[PDB]
């Protein structure tokens, strides 16, 4: 897909267009890899949700261009039974560092 | 302990364990635990070779070193503990087998294990693994010589932790994947008793990673017998509720009063008699089990749990009994 | 005595010990190698060894070659699908340890890290005679078993 | 003989008109065969062990005469084998317990298991 | 299926080197 | 309808994983899975200087080795402009051509034997054994022989190779008919291979097929009359080239192309210069044992070349020489250090078995295995 | 005549010389929309010109690969039609002129090349 | 195209005495036949094998199979330790550490090739000075276990002592080259 | 040559399975009746073979 | 009763046919067999037994056992009630059938049975269709196979099997109807699945494509049943075609003439051929097998039960 | 008939026999070590007729001497139609 991104605002389009291909696979990814039971639909949309904003300060349209490519690769190998399921579930002070190690 | 590395897989964790109990179903999750948290693990097998094979992994290039030993014999048990700081012991029979008896594989070796660690002055931490509620006055023979080795592992050796796991789910287990294959008699499971055991199965991973935990503690879990029971205390059939949830069967249960279980397993119990030839290890109906079925003291008391070693074990729906789906 | 139970395993390992079918994961040249270990001069169907081409019905795996990051999966998933009287050989040093490409991002540092391993082919490309002193050491595993023994405890 | 449950026996249809050149310490007899037919099978050894024998069991004056990498019959080669630094055969020994098997020097196996921490602890 | 279907026949075999020969 | 159509004969053809979209028994389309032998290869190289970098290249085709420290010795000497001698040349040549009969010899019975000919296969594999009693006896190994190294050649053959390659090419002629006479008059190869896998040429030359697949559809192309880089402009030899493009053409040529690369390894015998066996630049090529020890100028060198390397000057370059499999090039970027630099490897299979999505349309699944089989890939290369 | 191109693919055309001029008339034509000081459009006229006239001139198609050394007509068809399609690609996307800065490196090294490497001949 | 290409083809064997011998050819299988007959005379020929373990393969004094630290006649290990063989491997399979021993002349107080991560390509023979580290005819040391296969600093390495006769007589033929 | 007698040693303990498959039945049937099996043996016999056993008395 | 003596050493005869397989297949790739196990390999066939038999199951499964853990034992016993018939020496047929052939006929019918179910048991779709394949392959040689033994009934009077094989003294049906030979040889290749003819028998695609609860006795019996199958279309072209027991009938000083020896001999020339014409040849991919059977077989075979009636109306010499 | 009790409890003597191969395996071992494909409709109604007609040869082969060379023209007249029919199953093209 050529990067239209020449602004913020394409890539952002196609960050909502990315986030709602997701949303609407959200299906599926629970019915091939059984998350139905474990994982709420909200939960399933919040960890979307919570990776597209983790990543939103990206001034540079590129690299949000890259990003959303990354993730439509995640989803894409997730739909399918490339990878397998039991990383879906996973993927949804001083002083006790000091205790373990020296770094 | 001496420890220099950063998670495991290659680093050292000053335990040069000796998982008494290894191959076993027990084992293969704690040998884990040891070693992948980067320790060595001296894992002592019984019999076939084939035994710890699938232990070699789990471990990098020696940091699971198999090793032969006889359990009525010592100058070898003394042998794999010789370089050892941890001897944990997960020895134990839910069955008794013509050549070892009820005591001789869970009572009268864990004590000498006990005995033969004290000797080889060094083994800073000893575990004791054995069945929750196993208190003497139990009626399963099991729990009685279970309570004994307690008793006399804490006396030949004291500041000897000692776990209490109730019966323990996963994968290979000896309480579902019995019940499963016995639903392949069509869907027919005999719940013991009329289901009215109280019992609080623990994914067998929290298991281990208690028994890891009491090592990679300071010196407290020291002479205090915990009692590794793991959440939502079911009942037998509550519990079997959940395995016709993951192997997709209709529940189609029975009920057995305990005179007509513990008929159905007078047999198998003649182990002394029929010399020449073994018995193929009575898996569900176990006249032993049978008596530990019926009362239901396998519940935590206010003693030691899981809180008490900054853990909180796995519920038991979902992965934690996912094993059951190569069944369906 | 012990006796009948010393020749029921002798009769036992003989069989194991003859006819042995491994689930030949011959990856990369090892597999070239293995197949000149099958082939005409050293043959691998005169000690009884025939490669089997499904991982159901094999006593044996001679996993050779790099064994990928990726085809890590796919070889544990053939592993676990042998019957249980079941071994495995590394052959070639990509298979039995890191190898060539220890360092590579890509490559599992020796099949040990997915199956448990019984006799490992040393050399890289191993003689083809080689891999079948391998196999002829995996026929003493099979000779040292004693099942039924055990079986007695 | 009395072997029908080896291959010892294909071994033992050779020496038919083969002749034994030399027989090392061990006890295998090291046959040649030549001129019949069959390059490449004109060079054996009857290991003198019928049972429980392996490869590997030759040894390094005849390893070479056997594999036709020379042409020196290790009744030659014994007179260049180094008396100050010499050593036997060893069999390969491997799975065939502890103690003959190798093992390196922190396997907790190997009698003497050395520390490698390069800092001398106080 | 109207899958192109492998015909058996074909031209009769003529080993056809290069041009180069015997002059390049 | 989707079928994971994945090694068939394991040890043949090792990490196939192929995954078809098939309609009945009729493929709409192959889709293969690669990196299942995806070793670091293009990465390791980066990281080893160029001697410790050729090892890989005998690892990257494993029923074809020499072939490609062939091809990597000519790309570092593309830039070190190291001038090998001539009996290098002829070495080189009769083992890159010894090579050639290895893999054809394999590619031609082990696609036999997928196709079910199960005898051509032990035969071939007897010569091969043959063979490799010239590998093994020239370098050591019997398959990876790190034997062609940047300057000329590892070390001088034996003072029995040529006599041995001899006997062996005389009784060679027997072998391939046989090979031929049990496959190309059978009208149950004929019929398993006729009109299979048929690529048009502007196909061939479209997925870079370049190899024995480019002279099956007919494009006279053979980087040894192209782009002579050995002896090879003065060693006679006439390459076959098809006339259809079917998988019976690809494999009548490789059972020709047996019998050129034969008149090449008589040739490379009876004409084989004795003179130096390395290029005398000893910068480029360690001296000998006798030398190092003797010379303490060489003692630096054998010290400087076996530790540091060459550093070979800052250039690109993308040497292609025809393996058995094909054009196999690497074009190998190289930094001024002794460490090249992105040695990129241009490994024929990853364009042939991009062929195969194309060429396995609408056969049938049974033939997969045949295109498989004709386009000789190696999963080492892809 | 021809029988058939050894190529596989490249179909026998027995209309060869006509094709071909009409392909060389319709590239010397559609040629006339690029600017004529573009070294593209003084080649594409030059060698257009060239095998248009010894393909006028010529009358076999076996004297037409003669005279025009060129390989065969079937593959020379394919060059004037892929050239066609160049042009009227050209047409689009028009890359003429050189731009204002026009920044080109000649990085032209000249390391001496063993020739016992490949190169080509 | 292909319909024209069969017609003529076909029209190529159109004369009689040339179908009836294509006929002949293709009903009682002959083609088949000549297949057949090769096989029966591979059937009966004698057999290129060889009974593994009491005749083995031959080799070639430059074959690499087992590494052995060779020593001097006169026992002093050959091995100084200047590093070269572990810098050549390409597996960086050996792992070499020197200390100047108490007689005052450099050693390698840690010598492990680790035979696993080993590529067998006979770098470490061609890189030692004084011919220290060679590859032994061996190629038969399949391990049970994967740390016996890892050969210890000096140890292992020093079991080419046994393998001296061999492989001396190797060099002795080699050297030449 | 003699070569191919180990080839043959297989067929051959597989062709003396195939003579005890015909003599085993042959001689199990030989002795359970004092007579070979007969094989054209149509209603005709068996009426004589009735009338015999009655002859016989 | 002396079934025993008919199953046993049919039993031996199977598992010394894998061996006699392996072992010639070898011989003819310039190979020595199994060479270790026994004397010559000789007990190679009870060590491959005695391990299938040791090696523990992949998973029990012992609940579903009415379905597909008697169908091998059907094709198995299907296999080995077709040799009742099949008379090894005059007056040694177990029970000689007035209708023998045609109950060889419907043995084959039933096979089909056998596969299919043993197919359609194993809930694996590539699995059932290979399966279903191989069945249509057994069965559409088997009108092939049919219209041949219709030949040589025309040739014989009647289908007693005992008289097809007492109609050769004078001449084999091998010698005039030779290319009826090749032609019933080339479909109880076919017919059987151990042939040229075995694409749904490629070596992986027949392993996963009979069943998919293997537990050993599963593959051992499907091979054991394919290697009796295989000894069975054998010992049919031998008593059709040549002679079922026969000699030349040159009456030699030497020979003392036993029958089954010669029935022996014969059917380990047909065993022999079936090794050999395994190694020599490539598969036919099963769209060319089943365009072989209709288009080649059947018309081939049509043609002779005409010219085999024709040239026998015409002359009197039915 | 009277020769068919020997194949009758030959059914029975090699079911008992499959069944000990079958209980041999499990005692031992102990505890330690497309939508539709019609073409196959087609071939298989094709073989039903074919082998109906080879139904029809079997008295017409083993009595031809009696129907001396009536029987044997009537026979081929119905195989003239068994080849019409399958000429027209050949061209039509369900031999694939
Ligand atoms: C007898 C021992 C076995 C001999 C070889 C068996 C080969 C089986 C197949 C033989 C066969 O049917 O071959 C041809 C026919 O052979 C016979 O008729 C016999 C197939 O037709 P075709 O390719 O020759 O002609 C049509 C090409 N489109
Ligand atoms: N399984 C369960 O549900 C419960 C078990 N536990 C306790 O956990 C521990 C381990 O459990 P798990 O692994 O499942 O138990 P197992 O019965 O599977 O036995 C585990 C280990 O005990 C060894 N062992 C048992 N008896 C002997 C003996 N007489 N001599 C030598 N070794 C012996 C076994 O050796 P080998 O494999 O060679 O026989 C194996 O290594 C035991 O103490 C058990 O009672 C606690 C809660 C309930
Ligand atoms: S270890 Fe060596 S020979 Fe074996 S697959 Fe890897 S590179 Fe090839
Ligand atoms: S052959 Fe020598 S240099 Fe090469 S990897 Fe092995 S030990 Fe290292
Ligand atoms: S083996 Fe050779 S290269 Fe290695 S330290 Fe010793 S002398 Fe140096």
């Amino acid at each position: 897909v050529p990067p239209n991104s020449a602004n913020l605002t394409e890539a952002r389009r196609r960050v909502f267009d990315f986030f709602r291909a997701a949303c609407r696979s959200i299906p599926t990814i629970m019915d091939i890899y059984n998350l139905q039971d474990v994982v709420a639909p909200s939960q399933l949309r919040y960890a979307i949700s919570a990776q597209i904003r983790n990543n939103a300060h990206i001034t540079d349209p590129k690299v949000i261009d890259l990003l959303i490519f990354k993730g439509m690769e995640e989803l894409t190998d997730i739909v399918d039974h490339a990878k397998q399921r039991h990383h879906i579930i996973g993927q949804y002070d001083f002083l006790k560092n000091f205790y373990t190690s020296n770094y | 302990l001496a420890r220099k590395g950063t998670g495991g897989r290659s680093s050292v964790s000053g335990i040069v364990a000796t998982v008494f109990g290894a191959t076993g179903f027990l084992g293969r999750y704690l040998v884990q635990q040891l070693a992948k948290m980067g320790s060595q693990v001296l894992v002592p097998f019984r019999g076939s070779e084939d035994s710890p094979r699938h232990l070699k992994l789990m471990g990098d290039l020696g940091q699971v070193v198999p090793m032969k030993f006889d359990p009525r014999d010592e100058d070898s048990i003394k042998a794999v503990m010789a370089k050892a700081n941890v001897v944990i012991n997960l020895i134990g029979r839910e069955y008794e087998t013509r050549n070892f008896s009820f005591e001789d594989a869970n009572h009268h070796i864990a004590e000498k294990l006990a005995l033969v660690a004290k000797e080889h002055g060094g083994i800073m931490r000893y575990i004791q693994v054995s069945c929750l509620g196993a208190s003497v006055s139990s009626p399963s023979r099991m729990l009685r010589a279970k309570a004994a080795a307690e008793e006399a592992v804490l006396n030949a050796l004291p500041e000897a932790t000692i776990m209490r796991p109730a019966t323990m789910i996963g994968t290979e287990d000896r309480i579902l994947n019995p019940w499963s294959m016995f639903v392949k008699k069509y869907g027919f499971l005999p719940l013991i008793g009329g289901g009215t055991t109280k019992f609080q199965p623990v994914y067998v991973v929290d298991v281990a990673a208690a028994i890891v935990a009491a090592l990679k503690d300071d010196g407290s879990s020291m002479g205090k017998t915990y009692e590794l029971g793991g959440p939502d205390v079911f009942t037998t059939h509550e519990l079997a509720e959940i395995m016709y949830d993951m192997i997709r069967e209709w529940p189609r249960y029975v009920k057995l009063p305990f005179p007509i279980a513990k008929a159905m397993a007078a047999p198998r119990d003649f182990m002394v008699n029929k010399v020449p030839f073994p018995l193929p290890s009575p898996q569900i109906f176990n006249l032993d089990q049978i008596n530990a079925l019926t009362t239901d003291t396998l519940v935590s008391d206010n003693a030691l749990k899981f809180q008490d070693l900054d853990l909180v074990p796995h519920k038991l729906k979902g992965y934690p009994v996912e094993f059951l789906i190569q069944y369906r | 005595a012990e006796f009948v139970i010393s020749k029921v395993d002798d009769l036992m390992n003989w069989a194991r010990t003859g006819s042995i079918w491994p689930m030949t994961f011959g990856l990369a040249c090892c597999a070239v190698e293995m197949m000149h270990t099958g082939a005409a001069r050293y043959d691998l169907d005169r000690f009884g060894i025939i490669f089997r081409p499904s991982p159901r019905q094999s006593d044996c795996m001679i996993v050779a070659g790099t064994l990928t990051n990726k085809m890590a999966p796919a070889l544990r998933k053939v592993y676990d699908q042998m019957p249980e009287p079941r071994w495995v050989i590394s052959m070639g040093s990509c298979a039995n340890g890191g190898g060539y490409y220890h360092y590579s991002y890509s490559v599992v540092r020796g099949c040990d890290r997915i199956v448990p391993v019984d006799i490992y082919v040393p050399g890289c490309p191993p003689t083809a005679e080689a891999l079948l002193y391998g196999l002829l050491q995996l026929q003493k595993k099979i000779n040292r078993r004693k099942d039924f023994l055990h079986w007695w405890n | 003989r009395c072997l029908p449950d080896g291959n010892l026996l294909q071994t033992k249809i050779h020496n038919i008109g083969a002749t034994l050149v030399g027989v090392d310490k061990f006890g295998n007899k090291y046959y040649q065969k030549l001129g019949d037919t069959q390059y490449g099978r004109h060079r054996w050894v009857e290991y003198a062990s019928k049972d429980r024998y392996n490869a590997s069991q030759v040894p390094a004056e005849w390893h070479g005469w056997l594999h036709f990498i020379t042409d020196h019959t290790g009744d030659e080669l014994l007179s260049l084998k180094p008396k100050r630094y010499g050593l036997e055969h060893k069999e390969n020994f491997s799975g065939e317990g502890d103690a003959y098997i190798y093992h390196s020097k922190g396997h907790t196996l190997n009698p003497g298991q050395k520390n490698w921490t390069r800092y001398q602890s106080w | 299926a109207a899958a192109a279907a492998a015909a058996a026949a074909a031209a009769a075999a003529a080993a056809a080197a290069a041009a180069a020969a015997a002059a390049a | 309808f989707t079928l994971n159509f994945g090694p068939q004969h394991p040890a043949a053809h090792g990490v196939l994983r192929l995954v078809l979209e098939m309609n009945g028994e009729v493929v709409e389309r192959a889709e293969p899975h690669i990196g299942l032998l995806h070793r670091g290869t293009e990465k390791l190289i980066e990281y080893k200087t160029y001697l410790q970098a050729l090892p890989y290249f005998d690892r990257s085709d494993y029923v074809s080795m020499m072939a490609q420290e062939h091809a990597y010795s000519l790309a570092v000497e593309k830039l070190l402009n190291c001038e090998v001698p001539l009996r290098a040349q002829y070495i080189r040549v009769l083992f890159c051509e010894i090579t050639r009969i290895l893999n054809h010899l394999l590619a031609l019975t082990t696609h036999a034997m997928d196709v079910g000919a199960l005898t051509p296969f032990l035969w071939a594999f007897e010569e091969r054994e043959k063979l490799l009693e010239f590998y093994e006896r020239v370098s050591g190994a019997r398959m990876h022989a790190s034997f062609i190294r940047p300057g000329g050649v590892a070390q001088d053959l034996p003072l029995g190779l040529c006599r041995d390659i001899d006997s062996f090419t005389q009784q060679f002629a027997s072998r391939i008919d046989e090979l031929e006479e049990m496959l190309t008059g059978n009208r149950i190869w004929k019929q398993r291979l006729v009109d299979i896998g048929t690529v048009t040429a502007q196909q061939a030359k479209d997925w870079g097929f370049s190899g024995v697949m480019l002279r099956g559809p007919g494009v006279c192309w053979d980087l040894r009359r192209a782009a002579p880089y050995d002896v090879y402009d003065q060693l006679d030899f006439d390459v076959p080239v098809g006339t259809r493009g079917d998988c019976y053409d690809r494999y009548c040529i490789r059972i020709e192309e047996m019998r050129q690369s034969l008149r090449i390894i008589v040739q490379c015998l009876n004409q084989m210069p004795s003179g130096m066996i390395k290029a005398d630049d000893r910068k480029l090529c360690p001296p000998s044992r006798c030398r190092m020890k003797l010379s303490m100028e060489s003692s630096i060198h054998h010290f400087e070349l076996y530790t540091e390397g060459f550093s070979v000057p800052a250039s690109s370059t993308y040497t292609a020489v025809e393996a058995p499999k094909g054009e196999f090039g690497v074009f190998l970027v190289s930094n001024g250090s002794n460490r090249p630099y992105r040695c990129k490897i241009r490994a024929p299979g990853f364009a042939h078995l991009q062929g195969l999505d194309f060429m396995s349309k609408h056969h049938m699944l049974a033939d997969v295995v045949t295109i498989i089989g004709t386009q000789d890939i190696v999963f080492g290369e892809v | 005549v021809k029988q058939t191109t050894g190529i596989v693919g490249l179909d026998v055309v027995p209309n060869a010389r006509a094709v071909l001029i009409d392909l060389y008339s319709k590239t010397l034509k559609e040629i006339q929309a690029v600017p004529e000081d573009e070294g593209y459009r003084k080649a594409v006229e030059s060698f257009t010109r060239q095998r248009l006239n010894v393909c006028k001139e010529e009358e076999d198609w076996e004297m037409i690969e003669k005279r025009l050394g060129c390989g065969q007509v079937e593959e020379l068809i394919e060059e004037a039609r892929d050239e066609l399609t160049l042009i009227g690609k050209m047409i689009e996307w028009d890359p003429w002129g050189v731009p204002d800065d026009y920044e080109c490196e000649v990085i032209e090294n000249d390391a001496p090349i063993p020739k016992h490497v490949p190169q080509h001949r | 195209d292909d319909e024209e290409a069969e017609q003529l083809a076909k029209e190529i064997s159109k004369d009689w005495s040339t179908v009836f011998e294509r006929s002949m050819n293709t009903l009682f299988l002959t083609e088949m036949v000549r297949g057949l007959s090769l096989t029966l005379k591979y059937f009966f020929d004698p057999k290129v094998t060889i009974n593994y373990p009491f005749e083995k393969g031959p080799l070639s004094p430059r074959f690499r199979g087992e590494h052995a630290l060779r020593r001097y006649p006169t026992g002093e290990e050959r091995c100084i330790a200047c590093k070269l063989c572990e810098a050549v491997c390409p597996a960086q399979a050996i792992t070499i550490e020197a200390e100047e021993r108490e007689d005052g002349s450099r050693r390698t107080t840690r010598y492990d090739i680790d035979m696993t991560k080993c590529i067998y390509c006979g770098f470490c023979q061609e890189a030692c000075p004084v011919d220290a580290i060679v590859e032994g005819p061996n190629f038969e040391f399949a391990t049970e276990t994967h740390e016996e296969l890892l050969y210890d600093k000096e140890k292992l390495l020093e079991n080419g002592d046994r393998w001296e006769t061999e492989i001396a007589e190797n060099l002795r033929s080699e050297s030449l080259y | 040559s003699l070569v191919w007698l180990e080839a043959m040693l297989p067929l051959g303990i597989i062709g003396g399975m195939l003579c005890i498959m015909g003599n085993s039945q042959y001689y199990i049937h030989k002795a359970y009746h004092g007579r070979p099996k007969h094989i054209g043996h149509d209603e005709w016999d068996v009426a004589m073979e009735r009338r015999d056993k009655k002859v016989v008395e | 009763a002396e079934i025993l003596g008919i199953i046993l050493p049919l039993l031996l005869g199977v598992a010394f046919l894998v061996l006699a397989e392996r072992k010639v297949m070898a011989f003819v790739q310039r190979r020595k067999g199994p060479d270790v196990v026994g004397s010559f390999g000789l007990l190679q066939p009870l060590a491959d037994g005695l391990k299938l038999i040791l090696k523990e199951p992949i998973s029990p499964s012992s609940a579903n056992f009415f379905l597909f853990r008697m169908a091998p034992v059907a094709t198995f016993m299907l296999s080995l009630v077709a040799w009742a018939v099949v008379p090894f020496d005059y007056g040694m047929v177990l029970s000689d059938l007035n209708i023998g052939l045609l109950y060889l006929f419907a043995i084959s019918s039933l096979g089909v049975y056998g596969i299919i179910i043993a197919g359609w048991s194993s809930n694996s779709k590539y699995a059932f269709l290979g399966a279903l394949r191989s069945a249509a392959q057994m069965v559409s040689y088997e009108v092939s196979i049919g219209l041949i033994l219709i030949t040589v009934l025309i040739c014989v009077g009647s289908c007693n099997l005992s008289e097809i094989v007492m109609a050769q003294k004078q001449i084999w049906f091998g010698i005039p109807l030779f290319p009826v030979l090749v032609m019933f040889f080339i479909s109880c290749l076919a017919e059987t699945n151990r042939a040229p003819f075995d694409l749904p028998e490629a070596e992986a695609e027949l392993v996963a494509g009979y069943n998919v609860e293997y537990s050993s006795m599963g593959f051992a019996l499907f091979f054991l049943g394919e290697y009796a199958n295989m000894i069975l279309m054998s010992g049919l072209c031998t008593l059709f075609f040549l002679g079922g027991w026969l000699p030349i009938l040159d009456l030699p000083i030497f020979k003392k003439i036993p029958g089954s020896i010669w029935f022996s001999i014969k059917v380990l020339f047909f065993l022999f051929l079936y090794i050999w014409v395994r190694a020599a040849f490539p598969r036919y991919r099963y769209d060319q097998l089943m365009g072989l059977g209709w288009k080649v077989f059947l018309p081939l075979s049509l043609a002779w039960v005409v010219s085999v009636s024709g040239l026998l109306v015409t002359f009197q010499w039915l | 008939m009277l020769e068919f009790a020997p194949i009758f409890i030959y059914l029975v003597i090699s079911l008992l026999v499959s069944l000990i191969l079958l209980g041999v395996p499990f005692l031992f071992a102990s505890n330690s070590s497309s939508r539709f494909d019609i073409r196959f409709y087609l071939v298989s109604i094709l073989f039903l007729i074919f082998d109906l007609e080879v139904t029809f040869f079997f008295p017409w082969a083993v009595s031809l001497n009696k129907i001396d060379l009536f029987g044997f023209w009537s026979m081929m007249a119905f195989l003239f139609i068994l080849t019409i029919g399958f000429l027209y199953e050949w061209k039509r093209g369900a031999l694939d």
